[PDB]
């Protein structure tokens, strides 16, 4: 049998689509249904027969530090071994694959992944697959794609990744790739039809998940080529040279299992959503799988979850899809719908809320309308305030009494750039800054 | 009072040189008989009881009412001195058209029942319904159908592509996998309604179906008020197909293939011998009551034969007359110790003794010549043979 | 391979095309119903409503095109002529008692036509009668059957639907149009899975709804308010023809307490006479029933084992006992009370 | 210790995350062998530190999954084991004194217990041919390996007809009537919808169960009640078969962790994307049935009435065990 399977986690965004928030918190410690977004990836690592994990990290390394040693994998009893690189000198993907390559880690096929995901899928089929593919041949395949099969109308199919395939019909091989943003025209290459002679197979209803299966060969490509620096970059000019080169690059499609990432408000909604309704099942709020003496849940009708000593008052309705942290206390004839709120919060009397996620230490004030918010830790809302949707409070945000935010208003502690307050933009005795545009 | 089948036969092609002009083009020797008689008889075996052809006067003179079968063919004398192309033609028979067309062309023949075709029309109130079979460089064609695999969804020629192809950004959000062929041949099953003739009245632009008829269809079925109209005219267009139909995306096209079976236009020299040698393997079953030789023809080697050894009627064959799977017309002369492989003959053909000939094909009024080795040639018509010689890349000329 | 019990009743396939057998032009038959036949065996079966229409569509079709003979009248020779025709078309799928209603009125039309007549003011007359029974027997009927059941929704409701019915589509779109607030819970049931045409409906119209398979019936029961069904006939002394599964439901309903109401035109009425929920059905291709597992797909070559049946059942009767409210273009009666007030 | 501690998390693991392809047999014999090693191993000074520590291991395992009873179940009839050694070994209850035979007798009241549990279905299937007879129809649903072993044991003499229900969305039945074919048995397969249609051709009915309650309650597959109610209405015996490992000392109080809920992936599929944001749809696993629709038990036994059932649990149970 051949060696242990061997994960790689890279915990850097390298991007700036979330950049009025992670000033404070990095975003693999942003909370999605009260749990840490580093969970579910590691989670989902150790149910698939993973053995050996390593993770790098660069931006404020140290608070991951601290909150990966109090974790359960770093039990003596975990089955999965958990090590720690950082650096300062990390850029981009192609700089921790030269890193890794020096270092002599890897030994056999292994795994890689980002940050932020969240799925269910077993790997074994696949793992086979690839081991069958690269012993009939000889280092002919260097890669396996993972997609999900799903309809182009699904809303966790944001218009930012989108992707177009041209693949080979009888074995799963990747003729052609690419990325449709802004473009009302697919244009393809003519020497793919008559290299072939029956399929040159389109696809445009595949979901990507960002899993691969890699061989240790793609380490030696990715340093060969110092202006590699993304798996597109790789993908492309592996694509498009065919001289001799990496020979091929496969793919395989699931079909009843879950998978995706997060990368911006509408896909953090949309995966939220999906997390509730237990379309993961194995991974459901009431499971604990975090075995967190602070975390607990009863499961009840119309999709309700509730945790250990919550209050509630005279005349308030609950609709459907709520979870309810520890200690929150709820006042009297209120309207909760698809929400979920922290530990720890104070509600006052006479509040609607709709599809609005409020996180710990969040106290709000009586008699307000709320829709289609987020609101950060330890934030406050006065009297007679009406969120539009599509807002956003980060941090020790105050608003002010007696205001109306029209669609889109973005308010951070920090100042626009980073004065007074205006007691027009903040409220009457409010503390913030209006950053304006997304 | 449904279909009514509208045969075209005018016109040859660059491939042929000496056989549509010299020869009817319907009345082209294979098997022993008159290449239309093929197509015609299976117009007969379906029930058909009214059969609209036209043609030359030439082919008429060789026709007149010559044939014993039970159809009552309605020739109509097209103008021999045009450039005549099919828009042109249906054109002209418009007013004898009053119900659905079924047009078919001479040049084809193929053994599977037509019962799928019609169904496929009959059920899905299908605009058209063409056939094509798997293919077996002229700017190749590419076709897209969907995941079934029935419903025609996209159609080019490499003729006008340069070098890459473009697909619309909205076909993909209606039908979100198609699947690609480029090897495949066409065969002339255009089962189109009323209403296509109608609106190609008033449009003159079109002269030829299947190159000018097809693809503006299939462009135009998919797009709607957005798209062809969004993105791009009824007094322009010559009142609009979409203007035509009012009746209870009204136009939908779909197309049927098949792996196995025979089915193929002669339009190539290549083609000729492979039809005419595997046309005794459906004669067999599709007439089983003639004989491989003709019963007037005066046999005199009757063992030297193999397979079947087609001959015409009036035939003198001589002793020590080698045959192999071989093709002979009527009134033919041949002497002792002639050895014949994968030939062709027909009428009146004169062979003297101590031939051998390989693989060939002879025209009319041909006389062989003592110790003539012969490996192929196609030999021209009222001309003498020397020994020796011939080639299939270096044919003869005469 | 039929099932014992179920012995008498035909068993066909849906792979057995009878259009093979005649000739392309045909002239047996007339085209387009030939055309309508092989439909038929793809789709437009809903309620036995659409398949009436195309039989009526059709019909006027073909007496469009007739030619009197020199030595006969139209009365007899249409009569002899039309027999043929629809026994093809039982052939290829059994019929309706919507479709029997149907030919027997248009039979009697036929009958009472005079010969003083010219054939072309015969022809119009026939075609005038058509259109005048389509649009008195169908439409103003189901406006009327929607106005009627207006009154018995209230706000708060929950109503429970079950498979895929025009009526009750169309009444629940009024009414949520009409300016009233509810919610639907759909139960489906497999092979055929016709209640996603509902839901998609539903959804579109904008009203929240819930959806779930039958065996799970009993677990939502103690939210619903109201049950409403549709039928198919209406026996004489009182039952009610569905599809199979609409008995389970009126059973465990009245277990729970729950009031249930069925929706019906007056031109289904029956005359036969049944006992029980068995003996006067229509069997089903078996191979439906074969389970997409994905992998080790069970049942494959069920012909090879010696003895295993498949049974395929499409129908059910449900008796007067447990339904509480009929409502028709008439009005509202009680279930018992059918057969005394429709027989006149 | 290290052994002992890597199992139980193992063990621990394996329940969260589903399972397997385990039948009841092999769960109740696996947690057996665990509480046999335990108590080898983990030296304890009196019955006080065994009792607590049993306790505290159970209440893990039984939080680990609510919806699996045999580990409570075998926990409670181990504790109550100890307690009987503990009162025969001892002449106010204490448990501090101290004795030196208790583990060994412990040990070997096991070891019987494990030898009564491996021949249970024969002496099951035995009474097959007093319930069973000729030109007869039976009814069942679902998937279960007693009724299958009673079934083919009476097979071997008298001639009969069958018909299962396929039990819509796992669909299981299949499985059955496959092996019920292979043994030379006439079987119908047929959907769910025509359990009302056919019951009036009907002569009995058998089932199995997943739990058995103290009030004679049952907690079985989803299509169970409504094929309860049914045969209620043309007064059709119903007969269960289960051993007597699945008999717990509970009551229908609360049933927000009666039920099981999982992914709704198998009612409607992931690729109907445009519309499944405005639809909630709901996949209950287990379901309940009262105890007036049940006739007759059958175990290793005999047959019993559901009123006899409480006796039993008096007799199995202590009452102090009843909430670990």
């Amino acid at each position: 049998p051949p060696p242990p399977l061997q994960a790689v986690l890279v915990a850097d965004s390298f991007d700036r689509r979330f950049f009025p928030i992670s000033k404070d918190q990095p975003r693999v410690l942003l909370p999605l249904a009260n749990v840490a977004l580093i969970d579910y990836t590691l989670e989902f690592l150790t149910a698939t027969g993973v053995q050996e994990t390593f993770v790098f990290c660069c931006w404020k390394a140290a608070q991951i530090k601290e909150h990966l040693l109090k974790s359960k994998w770093c039990r003596p009893t975990s089955l999965n071994v958990v090590r720690i690189i950082t650096s300062e000198l990390y850029r981009s993907l192609g700089d921790v694959l030269r890193d890794v390559d020096a270092k002599a880690l890897v030994r056999s096929d292994f795994l890689l992944v980002y940050g932020d995901v969240i799925s269910n899928i077993n790997i074994t089929r696949a793992l086979e697959e690839h081991r069958l593919r690269r012993k009939l041949e000889k280092n002919v395949s260097v890669m396996t794609m993972i997609f999900k099969e799903s309809s182009p109308s699904h809303p966790t199919r944001c218009h930012e990744d989108n992707v177009v395939v041209a693949v080979d019909s009888t074995t799963n091989r990747v003729l052609h790739f690419q990325k449709t943003q802004g473009l009302r025209r697919f244009a393809f290459p003519l020497s793919l039809f008559q290299g072939s002679s029956d399929g040159v197979e389109v696809r445009y209803d595949l979901l990507d998940c960002h899993i691969s299966i890699c061989s240790p060969q793609v380490a030696q490509l990715f340093t060969d080529n110092f202006d590699y620096q993304t798996r597109d970059d790789f993908v492309r000019g592996l694509l498009v040279n065919e001289e001799i080169l990496g020979n091929q690059i496969h793919m395989h499609v699931t079909a009843k299992e879950y998978g995706a990432r997060v990368s911006n408000l509408h896909m953090y909604s949309a995966v939220c959503a999906d997390v509730i309704r237990r379309w993961v099942y194995p991974l459901t709020p009431e499971a604990n799988f975090t075995d967190s003496t602070t975390q607990s849940c009863t499961h009840s009708r119309h999709n309700i979850y509730r945790g250990p000593e919550v209050s509630l008052g005279h005349g308030s309705i609950l609709e459907e899809n709520v979870l309810l942290g520890s200690g929150t206390v709820i006042g009297s004839n209120c309207f909760i719908t698809n929400s979920v709120i922290g530990p720890g919060c104070h509600i006052g009397d006479n509040v609607v809320l709709d599809q609005t996620y409020l996180w710990q230490g969040v106290r709000v004030a009586a008699g307000a309308q709320i829709h289609q918010s987020l609101l950060c830790d330890n934030a406050e809302v006065k009297e007679r305030v009406t969120l539009k949707p599509r807002s956003v409070l980060t941090s020790q945000v105050v608003v002010g009494p007696n205001i109306t935010l029209p669609e889109g208003s973005v308010i951070s502690l920090h100042p626009p750039d980073a004065k007074g307050y205006n007691p027009a933009e903040v409220g009457a005795a409010g503390k913030g800054y209006l950053w304006k545009a997304a | 009072m449904e279909f009514q089948a509208v045969v075209m036969a005018v016109g040859g092609g660059s491939r042929m040189t000496d056989l549509t002009s010299s020869i009817p083009k319907p009345l082209l020797p294979v098997g022993n008989k008159p290449l239309i008689w093929y197509p015609l008889n299976l117009l007969e075996r379906v029930g058909f009881e009214e059969v609209i052809v036209v043609t030359t006067r030439d082919v008429q003179k060789a026709l007149c009412a010559e044939f014993k079968m039970k159809m009552k063919p309605d020739i109509v004398c097209i103008p021999d001195d045009a450039d005549m192309g099919t828009a042109d033609s249906l054109r002209y028979i418009y007013p004898k058209l009053k119900t659905d067309v079924l047009v078919l062309s001479c040049d084809l023949i193929t053994d599977v029942a037509l019962h799928e075709v019609v169904d496929l029309f009959r059920a899905y109130d299908a605009s058209l319904a063409m056939l094509m079979r798997k293919g077996q460089v002229e700017q190749r064609d590419f076709i897209g159908v969907d995941s079934t695999g029935k419903r025609l969804l996209f159609m080019a020629n490499e003729a006008d592509l340069d070098e890459e192809l473009v697909i619309k950004g909205s076909i993909l959000q209606k039908h979100p996998r198609i699947r690609f062929h480029t090897g495949l041949v066409d065969a002339h099953l255009y089962c189109l309604k009323k209403y296509i003739v109608d609106f190609l009245m008033e449009n003159g632009s079109i002269t030829s179906i299947r190159s000018e008829l097809i693809p503006y269809l299939v462009r135009k079925q998919f797009s709607s008020a957005s798209s062809q109209q969004g993105q791009e005219k009824k007094e322009l267009k010559s009142l609009d197909i979409y203007s035509f139909i009012k009746e209870a995306s009204q136009v939908r096209c779909y197309v049927h293939i098949m792996k196995e079976g025979l089915c193929s236009r002669v339009s190539t020299l290549g083609l000729y011998m492979e039809a005419n040698r595997q046309v005794p393997k459906l004669l067999s079953a599709l007439c089983p009551e003639e004989p491989p030789v003709h019963s007037s023809a005066q046999i005199v080697s009757k063992h030297l034969v193999g397979v079947d050894s087609l001959i015409g009627p009036e035939t003198q064959i001589g002793e020590k007359s080698s045959i192999k799977r071989s093709v002979i017309g009527s009134s033919c002369l041949i002497k002792d110790r002639v050895t014949i492989t994968n030939c062709l003959l027909m009428n009146s053909v004169t062979v003297e003794e101590g031939s051998n000939i390989q693989g060939s094909v002879i025209c009319n009024n041909a006389v062989i010549e003592k110790g003539a080795d012969i490996k192929d040639c196609l030999i021209g018509s009222g001309q003498r043979i020397e020994a020796k010689a011939k080639r299939v890349n270096e044919v003869i000329v005469g | 391979s039929k099932v014992s019990l179920f012995s008498h009743l035909p068993q066909y396939s849906r792979q057995n095309s009878l259009t093979q057998f005649m000739s392309i032009p045909s002239s047996v038959i007339h085209p387009a119903m030939v055309r309508l036949g092989l439909q038929y065996s793809q789709g437009l079966v809903s309620g036995s409503n659409a398949r009436c229409i195309a039989l009526l569509r059709a019909l006027q079709q073909v007496i469009q095109d007739y030619t009197t003979p020199p030595n006969e009248e139209l009365s007899r020779d249409l009569v002899n002529k039309l027999k043929p025709y629809m026994s093809f078309l039982t052939q290829c799928r059994p019929l309706s008692a919507s479709m029997h209603n149907a030919i027997k009125f248009l039979n009697k039309e036929i009958t009472s036509v005079g010969s003083s007549k010219r054939e072309e003011e015969a022809k119009s007359e026939l075609r005038a009668a058509i259109d005048r029974y389509v649009q008195e027997k169908i439409v103003l009927a189901a406006q009327a059957i929607s106005r009627f059941a207006y009154q018995k929704i209230s706000n708060g409701d929950v109503i429970l639907v079950y498979g895929c019915s025009s009526l009750v589509s169309r009444i629940l779109q009024e009414a949520w149009t009409e300016g009233r607030r509810f919610r639907v819970v759909v139960v489906d049931s497999r092979p055929w899975l016709e209640g996603r045409h509902t839901l998609r409906s539903l959804v579109h119209a904008g009203v929240p709804a819930s959806y779930l398979l039958i065996p799970a019936a009993s677990y939502v029961l103690p939210e619903v308010s109201k049950v409403l069904l549709g039928a198919h006939a209406l026996l004489a002394n009182g039952s009610v023809m569905s599809r199979v599964g609409t008995a389970q439901l009126a059973l465990v309903a009245r277990a729970h307490n729950v009031p249930v109401l069925v929706c019906c035109e007056t031109y289904k009425f029956c005359e036969r006479v049944q006992t029980d929920a068995f003996v006067s059905n229509e069997l089903d291709d078996p191979d439906d029933l074969q389970c997409k597992r994905g992998e080790h797909v069970a049942l494959a070559n069920w012909q090879n084992h010696a003895s295993l049946r498949l049974l395929n059942l499409v129908y059910d009767v449900t008796p007067p006992e447990l339904v509480d409210l009929v409502i028709t273009e008439l009005g509202m009666i009680p279930c018992s009370s059918v057969p005394v007030v429709l027989r006149v | 210790g290290s052994e002992l501690s890597e199992r139980i998390e193992s063990f621990v693991e394996t329940l969260k995350r589903g399972g397997g392809p385990r039948s009841s047999e092999e769960m109740a014999r696996e947690t057996l062998g665990l509480l046999r090693q335990i108590i080898t191993d983990h030296r304890w000074s009196n019955a006080g530190e065994l009792m607590e520590l049993i306790r505290r291991e159970g209440r893990r395992m039984t939080a680990a999954q609510p919806s699996e009873t045999t580990v409570g179940n075998m926990v409670r009839r181990v504790l109550k084991i100890i307690r009987e050694e503990y009162g025969r070994l001892h002449g106010n209850e204490d448990f501090s004194f101290h004795y030196a035979q208790l583990q060994s007798n412990i040990i070997e009241a096991i070891n019987e217990l494990l030898v009564e549990l491996e021949g249970t279905m024969e002496n099951i299937a035995a009474q097959a041919l007093e319930h069973i007879h000729s030109n007869e129809v039976i009814m069942t649903i679902g998937f279960s390996r007693t009724v299958e072993a009673f079934l083919k044991e009476a097979a071997r003499k008298r001639k009969f007809h069958v018909i299962v229900a396929e039990c819509a969305p796992f669909c299981q039945g299949h499985e059955m009537a496959v092996n019920l074919s292979k043994a030379g048995i006439e079987t119908t397969v047929m959907t769910d919808a025509a359990i009302f249609a056919v019951m009036s051709r009907v002569n009995k009915v058998i089932i199995g169960t997943k739990t058995i309650l103290a009030n004679g309650a049952l907690r079985a597959v989803t299509g169970t009640h409504t094929l309860a109610l049914a045969a209620k209405h043309h007064s059709t015996p119903l007969i269960v078969c289960a051993p007597m490992f699945k008999l717990s000392p509970q009551f229908p109080n609360e049933e927000d962790s009666f039920h099981k809920f999982v992914a709704p992936e198998e009612v409607l599929p992931f690729t109907e994307g445009d519309i499944l944001e405005k639809v909630s749809v709901h996949c209950p696993v287990f379901d309940y049935v009262p105890p007036e629709l049940i006739t007759l038990f059958i175990s290793n036994i005999g047959g019993n009435a559901p009123s006899y059932i409480y006796r039993l649990m008096s007799e199995l149970y202590h009452p102090d065990d009843h909430v670990l």
